[PDB]
């Protein structure tokens, strides 16, 4: 339709490069394990991440605006949405929690997923109940709003009535540098420019807006599903019952071949055929196949004291 | 041999404190013009234009003269060495690094030198200096910065309860691959080098064999400042000339002996060799103006003469009767 | 032995930069007429008509005289060699390729020579030149282009941070299978040849044994430009004549010794052989006008005489007394 050419003519692009030296020191960095042996601790990992970002920002020569340029470490709860951070159209670096497992032990703090929110319970610190804003999905371009004063809001009121909006663009990268804590990632951002967008027109580049993830599977109520990519170009799937500890990692191919079976006995026979003998694995696979729903109870928990 | 041995978490605060103490009161700086850099003292020029100014401004300041000896005349070097040995009462230690430019790690390079340069220079020049440092990663000031960082680390490990400024105020003379330090951290220096990932060689000061510093031997630093070329490094190799084949042997030998006279006129076991070279290759050499107009020309206290003789004998572990026999053999040839 | 070893991704940009620097300011060219090509200097003619013009225009231009020595008189060659050795202060390296025309890869052929020819010649002649190159794939200029490409690759690998034009401005003399380069890339040249897939032979310059270049030996390039035929290649084979059987031995020997006089009149251990050949086969040979009218006729400084003698002795590793005995034996036969 002519709307495409209309929008294309309506470019209104104002790219800005405020001497934002690329943080190549942060980019293309070899993953490292913080802990000497055993496993690390949330404090240790946080300290290592802070040291890394601090030395990077010192090398680049720029400044930062630390929140308890823009830098944030394990502040998913403190930040209601990433849009508030992105609206400034400044470089942003995050040390977030984007797990590749539905549940289990995160670093040294166990975690589980109830509904679409993460029931995170740090070993040392307040328990966190926040969602995840779809950071590591495919795509490098994101759409976000821009800070505007209430006076500018009134000025645009007549202009936004039609459906015009001021939208900023950014470029994305993360690293996942810690092997002992794969559930955590080091997000990296770079703003590009700002334009005006019509609400009722599509975009070529399929730019997406960060959204809350929907872990729950509509086909398997009471269960949470997730899948990720592996070093060896393998597509693994992590599944587990919502708000509960158990989880399992399996290749999506085997899960696919299993899902269409008719008899649980056939499922068990096929599992035996592949050499999988661990009951903790086959039993969970069968449970997911049959979609068994169980009302997991809420019980008090006794954690450790932090050993600084 | 590139290395990527990042330091420990604790050492980072020490390195930052050392960098801040290096910064001192010189917050802002400006780059030098191309003409000024050219008349100061391609590929060398682009980095020199900034590094020479940075050295002259920060490393040659009032509060950074305690450690940055590199950058002064040899008479000034001798005066500084004698003052330092008098202060330490002949209790000093020597550091000898092996391929420091080939062993400094990426973390050290990006957290000492880059940080110092960025803090010293103006913000508007950040991009150029950072690009030059990135090109360097993938000359003289780097070695001095590494030596200062290692000295600061050793001082921090020795006295962790003192203030960083007071700790750094005790930094002794340092010049590239060579430097001086207190002997009380002789054993702890190895652990500091291991933490950073560097290899360190240390030797206790011995008056019998003299003191080694900048390939210079102090015969008796307690009283006299008389100094000579290092005998251990040069005697075993002075008989062989490493000049390019295109130069005649006579011209290279003449230049070598002229330099030796300019630096080691009254040193035993070297003056005789220099005089015999001047006697043999001298007349057979070409015109000295010809070698002064030739590129390869630059490619090379009487009161304590007894003490210097004995110190050289101790350095070379040669008996006095053997020394006299060698001197007689050299002169009569 | 055909080879299809394509170069790496990084080397392609270096090759393109070298090709562009070779292009220089000569964007457009025109082919030469058949008559002009024939009077210049079948199958040779069809390629020569374009390649001679391309060489004369681009390879003999102001900005391409630094490396394209191939195409000048022997006096000019000697002057260029002496100038280059004076510039490098007798610090040069020699390259000796084995079957370059039999080892150049398809990627090199289609990305250096074809690219250069297409960029040099007019667009309306693209089809003819591309067809000629395709026929070639399945003479002199190709070797020079390969040598220039390898020199550009070595220079790019040595200094990756400098501008390509400045890098190429340092290209030394190159002539087909022989060329000169800086000695600082002696070890890195082998890796560059491996990346392209070529075999390289390199030898450090040694004044004792002289310098090898174009089968010519420079006795003392530092001072004198006196030069002689290569003794290593010719002495071991000069006693055997490789002429066709139809020619009498006397005529072939006379032509060989006439050429040797024209090039090596005052060279030790060769002048005596040439004179003895002229004395023995000379009178027994046929008329010289007869051999001048015969096809097989073309099928073949006194001040430093002492130094040339010593340089030849060093080249042939023959003792001076042994050299004198050999000279006496040759003359008395």
């Amino acid at each position: 339709t002519r709307a495409l050419q209309r929008a294309v003519i309506d470019k209104t692009k104002t790219p800005i490069e405020t001497r934002f030296y690329p943080l190549d020191s942060l980019r293309t960095v070899t993953p490292k394990r913080v802990a000497d042996n055993g496993h690390a601790v949330s404090g240790a990992v946080r300290d290592a991440a802070r040291r890394l970002i601090d030395e990077s920002i010192t090398a680049v020569g720029g400044s930062k605006f630390e929140v308890n340029f823009i830098v944030g470490v394990d502040v998913d709860y403190y930040v209601t949405e990433p849009d508030v951070l992105l609206e400034h159209m400044r470089p942003v670096v995050l040390h977030t929690f984007n797990p590749k497992k539905v549940s289990g032990f995160d670093a040294d703090s166990p975690f589980t997923i109830k509904n679409n929110l993460v029931e995170y319970k740090v070993s040392g610190g307040a328990a966190w109940v926040h969602p995840v804003w779809d950071w590591c999905e495919a795509g490098e371009f994101i759409a976000s709003r821009v800070r505007t004063s209430w006076k500018e809001w009134f000025l645009q009121l007549p202009l936004r009535m039609i459906g015009l909006e001021k939208v900023g663009y950014h470029k994305i990268h993360h690293c996942r540098p810690w092997t002992d804590c794969p559930d955590r990632a080091l997000v990296y951002t770079i703003p590009q420019y700002v334009i005006w967008r019509f609400n009722w027109i599509d975009t070529e580049l399929h730019v997406r807006k960060l959204k809350r993830i929907e872990y729950q599977d509509e086909t398997k109520p009471g269960w949470n599903r997730l899948e990720y990519v592996t070093d060896k170009n393998e597509l693994l799937v992590s599944i587990g019952r919502e708000g509960e500890h158990a989880q399992i990692t399996i290749e999506k191919e085997k899960l696919d071949m299993l899902s269409g079976l008719s008899a649980t006995q056939s499922v068990n026979a096929r599992l035996i055929g592949m050499g999988h003998k661990d009951p903790q694995y086959t039993s969970m696979i069968v449970q997911y196949y049959t979609g068994k729903k169980v009302v997991s109870p809420i019980s008090p928990t006794v954690y450790k004291p932090t050993m600084p | 041999v590139a290395n990527d041995k990042k330091p420990s978490d604790r050492i980072a605060k020490i390195a930052e404190t050392f960098v801040k103490l290096m910064n001192g009161p010189f917050k802002d700086l400006d780059p030098l013009s191309i003409e000024e850099t050219i008349e100061r003292l391609l590929f060398i020029l682009k980095v020199s234009r900034y590094t020479l100014a940075y050295s002259d401004i920060v490393l040659h300041a009032e509060h950074n003269e305690h450690w940055y000896y590199p950058g002064r005349n040899p008479t000034e070097i001798a005066d500084g060495v004698c003052e330092f040995v008098s202060d330490c009462d002949a209790e000093v230690i020597e550091t000898d690094f092996s391929n420091l430019d080939g062993r400094v790690s990426s973390w050290m390079q990006r957290n000492i030198a880059q940080k110092a340069m960025v803090q010293a220079f103006r913000p508007e020049y950040r991009d150029e200096i950072i690009s030059f440092m990135d090109t360097i990663i993938n000359t003289t000031p780097h070695n001095t910065q590494y030596n200062g960082c290692v000295e600061f680390t050793a001082l921090t490990f020795e006295h962790p309860d003192a203030e960083p400024e007071d700790l750094f105020r005790l930094i002794g003379p340092k010049c590239g691959d060579d430097g001086l330090s207190r002997a009380i951290i002789q054993k702890s220096i190895n652990r500091a080098a291991k933490c950073f990932g560097l290899e360190l060689k240390v030797e206790r000061y011995n008056p019998e064999i003299g003191l080694c510093f900048l390939s210079r031997v102090f015969v008796d630093p307690l009283a006299t400042t008389t100094t000579i070329q290092d005998p251990l490094r040069t005697l075993r190799k002075l008989h062989l000339t490493t000049r390019d084949p295109t130069i005649p042997l006579a011209d290279a030998a003449c230049d070598r002996v002229e330099g030796y006279l300019c630096t080691d006129a009254l040193t035993p076991l070297i003056s005789d060799y220099c005089k015999m070279v001047l006697r043999l290759y001298g007349p057979t050499a070409s015109t000295e103006q010809v070698r002064n107009q030739r590129r390869s020309r630059n490619k090379e206290h009487p009161q304590d003469a007894h003490l210097m003789k004995q110190v050289l004998i101790k350095r070379t572990a040669i008996d006095e009767d053997q020394v006299d026999a060698l001197i007689g053999r050299f002169a009569a040839m």
